[PDB]
């Protein structure tokens, strides 16, 4: 369970290549003498497949992923490879598929099996009367919540270790699409020593298991034969591939057996076969695909670092008003860049409420107002959503959904006089509460008791507009703070100023995606020789084709050049004559992609010969190709 | 500048808290006075403040429950808490805030524990822990002094009336169903035992009980 | 109030390395970022004020920066005197809203612990009480198991564990273990011992005595 085998030799996971492995039957449709294509999880030709061992010097049990599709090719001569382990993370946290073979039946159970660190099989008591009977079963630990159980036909498998070369080949195809498990199997006698053959074979399905679970990691089970860490294995090999959603050609005979497969993405010789949907291709030049240059960078330019709102003059002014008769400043037609206010290092009291400050820059609000006033330092907490006091209920009431900020700084040497500053006033008493964002400049005499005031003072008649008290020799927190309240509001009106334009630097002279303030698309920004107008934005062609752009505040005229595109024509010989092909793209050059430049494109794969011969394969512009010794 | 708390450690509910955190190191000329309790489990919460000029301002959460005063004569401050309950059991800290030479200064106290409970007091049973002579031989020896059966928290357990500090490890109590259990260890050399005797001094501020038990190696020669 | 949300509640570092505490505040505080310095067993102290100026008496090995919300305290050249719980808060206006809390752990070399177990005194047997206390001081780390082995049998009844903070003098740990038992449960056994398995050795330190003297 937790004890691992100490007979493991360290080896790096080297890779190898296959020739035509990974082709199976995609469906159960019987066809005769046709060549049709299909799109499924296939193993592409000349792929980097793994190179593992199943011997006693190097005994390794690696874990490979499963979500990308794998191909399982394994050679066997002494019945060492028995089954496999399927699961999500190789644990008993969920249901897992386990298909084992104890030489009697094919046990396929879907339970919550407790997988160990290194599960393996072993045969014990090889002294007298061995008979190759298994005794140690260390595959799983427990079983709970089973949903499927299948028992195959009983048989007898000889577990005797055979000597010599390989005798059997067991190649499997494992895939999982939307929980529907599919298993392909193939068995054929072979004669191998170390590696996989360079041949072709097809696979047939055996059973269908509609389980409905996801498999991400898997591990191959191996058996050992020892004559708990001194177990020795036999002699076997197994390769793990990687499936890709490719398209192959299926050459059907009169019996429906695939004899050869053609990849449409391996070599340009085989790409011509997928166009004509046949194996025998005559001498000539045919189109295979289309060339296209993918963009690698998005282009977003700026208009200028100017046209900013005066945050250094509004939020740093000298003359302000009172808390009840404050001056409301209108903010419109600017760029609300808050980069100079967050790291200004000049505000002793800087706090924001409501939401995150990163969300305020990515979300645009409608009403952006500034409420600046000078108050004392005892009731600064009352400027907050959900507060009570002489400011939030008598001077300046804030709504509960306040997402603004509070900006203040030390002004002990600016708004403080010796003897008391009586320039600003504040409301003390009121008959009731206020409204959110409400101005009250009334001079009504408050009546505390039952005695009427009649506009003048008297018994229980105090003046509500009292004066502030400022002192330079007062406390360090009771200094007058020039609090500038920034109001935020989101309504059905269109938003005006919340810093809309956020971009960066731009590149040019590449196949990129330009995105300006008035034109977007895809094109190469090359040099131009035209003459533009200072109020224009871009230019178009006759038949509605954008082919020119202009910088906002830079004297630079650029055109919209299309990238390298066009069809892919491959010159291919006959199937029984030669196999050398050339790469020829249309409407390109030999710089943006045996190299020669023609009028139709760049010809790569043909050596230029000054001798003029007979035109056998046409290319274009008086250039032809031939097959010389 | 280091403050120091003082006062009782057991206040009955529906009463008035009476604590005193003195100021040592700086006279009361300019600054403020804060009071922040510490919940068990590394949690803090602001309560209120009062300036040195005579201006009072309280928290909007606890309006009529926070009442902190000042005293510029004896350089001390009083800490009162109105409408106490069982949720006010926390570690009280007194702090000050003052500026100077365009710098920000923030100093704190030492720490006190106040527990509000309406249950009756329990006298502690201080029992000594004398090591045996048939124990395992070692170059270093320890002395023990266990207090069992006291209520409520907290207490003040030290060694030699606070004068001993070499290897003194003060450990808190363990929360049982009804009682508590103390433990203390002092690293002493092996040449002192059993020639020298160290007396543990455990004080119970919740019931004004001070029991001194001398660790005597009974029986002596 | 300002919610000072932290990323982790406890971090560990060694002597001579660099540690960093990430405290992402949900509300904007600007450049007014404050930090604390809480010695274990004492009150917290002011360490860094206004995120660019150090306190009087603090060396220049404590730096700090940030922009908006991503505030990370950079601590380089960690010494033995840097054992403190760094808290992130704001000093804009009253009240001073504080954060959750981050406990810093200082790593150093191994040390030999001290295990001692005491028999009950004659005054406890006269009244009818008994108390067996196991000790474990100057040990590392704190993730240990203190089990009682009374005559080779494991007993979990009456076992009291009390873990304390890291000491600020030698960067070690200190705890205790008291076994609650009566006089009838004391005379039925003879040998009392307690062991503590540490990472310094595979065999735990044993300590036994004899009540017959």
């Amino acid at each position: 369970q937790c004890v691992n085998l100490t007979t493991r030799t360290q080896l790096p996971p080297a890779y190898t290549n296959s020739f035509t492995r990974g082709v199976y039957y995609p469906d159960k449709v019987f066809r005769s003498s046709v060549l049709h294509s299909t799109q499924d999880l296939f193993l592409p030709f000349f792929s980097n497949v793994t190179w593992f061992h199943a011997i006693h010097k190097r005994f390794d049990n690696p874990v490979l992923p499963f979500n990308d599709g794998v191909y399982f090719a394994s050679t066997e001569k002494s019945n060492i490879i028995r089954g496999w382990i399927f699961g999500t993370t190789l644990d008993s946290k969920t249901q897992s598929l386990l298909i084992v073979n104890n030489a009697t039946n094919v046990v396929i159970k879907v339970c919550e099996f407790q997988f160990c660190n290194d599960p393996f099989l072993g045969v014990y008591y090889h002294k007298n009367n061995k008979s190759w009977m298994e005794s140690e079963f260390r595959v799983y630990s427990s079983a709970n919540n089973c949903t499927f159980e299948y028992v195959s036909q009983p048989f007898l498998m000889d577990l005797e270790g055979k000597q010599g070369n390989f005798k059997n080949l067991r190649e499997f195809v494992f895939k999982n699409i939307d929980g529907y498990f599919k298993i392909y199997s193939k068995h054929t006698p072979i004669n191998l020593v170390r590696d996989l053959p360079q041949g072709f074979s097809a696979l047939e399905p055996l059973v269908d298991l509609p389980i409905g679970i996801n498999i991400t990691r898997f591990q191959t089970l191996l058996a050992l034969h020892r004559s708990s860490s001194g177990w020795t294995a036999g002699a076997a090999a197994y390769y793990v591939g990687y499936l890709q959603p490719r398209t192959f050609l299926l050459k059907y005979n009169e019996n429906g057996t695939i004899t050869d497969a053609v990849d449409c993405a391996l070599d340009p010789l085989s790409e011509t076969k997928c166009t004509l949907k046949s194996f025998t291709v005559e001498k000539g030049i045919y189109q295979t695909s289309n060339f296209r240059v993918q963009p690698t960078e998005s282009i977003v330019r700026f208009p200028n670092i100017t046209n900013l709102c005066p945050f250094g003059e509004v939020f740093n002014a000298t003359r302000f008003a009172s808390v009840y008769a404050w001056n409301r400043k209108r903010i419109s037609n600017c760029v609300a860049d808050y980069s100079v206010l967050y790291n200004s290092a000049s505000f002793s009291t800087f706090k924001c409420y409501g939401v995150s400050p990163t969300k305020l820059n990515d979300l645009c609000f409608t009403n952006v107002y500034a409420d600046s006033f000078v108050i004392r330092g005892d009731e600064v907490r009352q400027i907050a959503p959900g507060q009570t006091g002489k400011i939030a209920d008598y001077n300046y009431k804030l709504p509960d959904d306040f997402t603004g900020c509070v900006i203040a700084w030390n002004s002990n040497n600016l708004d403080s006089k010796v003897g008391g500053n009586y320039n600003y006033l504040y409301r003390l008493f009121r008959k009731s509460n206020l409204k959110p964002f409400e101005r009250d400049i009334s001079t009504e005499i408050y009546q505390a008791g039952s005695t009427p005031c009649n506009g003048v003072e008297g018994f229980n008649c105090y003046f509500p507009l009292q004066s502030y008290g400022f002192q330079p020799t007062n406390g360090v927190g009771y200094q007058p703070y020039r609090v500038v309240v920034l109001s935020f509001e989101l309504l059905h009106a269109p938003a005006t100023v919340c810093g809309p334009k956020k971009s960066t630097n731009l590149v040019k002279n590449k196949c990129v995606n330009f995105n300006f303030n008035g034109l977007t698309g895809t094109g190469v920004l090359t040099e131009s020789n035209k003459k533009f107008l200072p109020f224009q934005q871009f230019g178009r062609d006759i038949a509605d084709t954008t082919d020119a752009v202009r910088d906002p505040q830079t004297l630079e005229i650029l055109d919209i050049t299309p990238c390298s595109f066009g069809g892919v024509s491959v010159i291919t010989p006959g199937t029984n004559t030669s196999n050398q092909v050339a790469v020829l793209y249309q409407d390109v050059n030999c710089t943006e992609v045996n190299v020669f430049q023609t009028r139709a494109g760049c010809l790569i794969g043909a050596e230029h010969v000054n001798n003029s011969y007979e035109c056998d394969i046409p290319i274009g512009a008086g250039i032809c190709a031939s097959y010389q010794t | 500048v280091q403050l120091q708390e003082s006062g009782p450690s057991l206040v009955k509910p529906s009463q008035t808290l009476s604590l005193t955190c003195s100021v040592t190191g700086d006279s009361i000329t300019n600054g403020y006075w804060n009071w922040i309790r510490k919940f068990p489990g590394n949690k803090l919460e602001y309560m209120g403040y009062i300036s040195y000029s005579g201006s009072t301002y309280y928290s909007p959460s606890l309006k009529s429950r926070i009442s902190i005063t000042r005293d510029t004569s004896k350089n001390q401050h009083y800490l009162q808490l109105n409408s106490v309950t069982s949720e006010d059991t926390a570690t009280y800290y007194c702090a000050s805030d003052y500026h100077g030479s365009k710098y920000y200064f923030d100093y704190w106290g030492q720490g006190t524990t106040l527990t509000v409970s309406s249950a009756k007091t329990t006298p502690p049973s201080v029992y000594p822990l004398a090591p045996g002579s048939a124990a395992q031989t070692n170059s270093m020896v320890t002395l023990g002094c266990l207090v069992k059966g006291y209520f409520p928290e907290p207490v003040t357990v030290t060694w030699n009336s606070g004068s001993l500090s070499s290897g003194v490890h003060t450990f808190p109590a363990v929360l049982q169903s009804d009682l508590y259990t103390l433990s203390s260890s002092v690293t002493v050399p092996s040449s002192t035992w059993p020639s020298e005797t160290v007396t543990c001094n455990v004080a119970h501020p919740a019931s004004s009980t001070k029991v001194d038990k001398k660790i005597v190696p009974r029986d002596c020669g | 109030d300002i919610v000072m949300t932290q990323s982790h509640k406890f971090m560990s570092t060694s002597v001579g390395h660099r540690v960093s505490i990430t405290c992402k505040a949900s509300q904007d505080v600007g450049n007014d970022v404050a930090w604390y310095q809480q010695k274990p067993g004492q009150s917290p102290k002011l360490l860094i004020y206004w995120a660019s100026t150090r306190h009087t008496g603090v060396p220049d090995r404590f730096t700090g920066s940030g922009s908006g919300t991503d505030f990370t305290l950079t601590i380089s050249n960690v010494q033995s005197e840097d054992l403190a719980d760094y808290f992130c808060q704001q000093y804009n206006r009253y009240p001073y809203t504080f954060g959750g809390g981050t406990k810093l752990e200082i790593k150093r070399a191994d040390a030999a612990p001290t295990v001692s177990i005491f028999p009950p005194s004659s005054e406890q047997l006269t009244s009818g009480g008994a108390s067996v206390v196991c000790f474990l001081n100057n040990f590392y780390p704190k993730d240990i198991n203190v089990k009682w082995k009374i005559d080779g049998s494991e007993r979990q009844n009456g076992v009291l564990n009390s873990w304390t903070d890291q000491d600020s003098k030698d960067s070690t740990y200190s705890m205790s273990s008291t076994l609650t038992l009566t006089k009838d449960e004391y005379e039925r056994h003879n040998s009392y011992t307690c062991e503590a398995t540490h990472k310094t050795s595979t065999s735990p330190i044993v300590k036994s005595f004899n009540r017959n003297e």
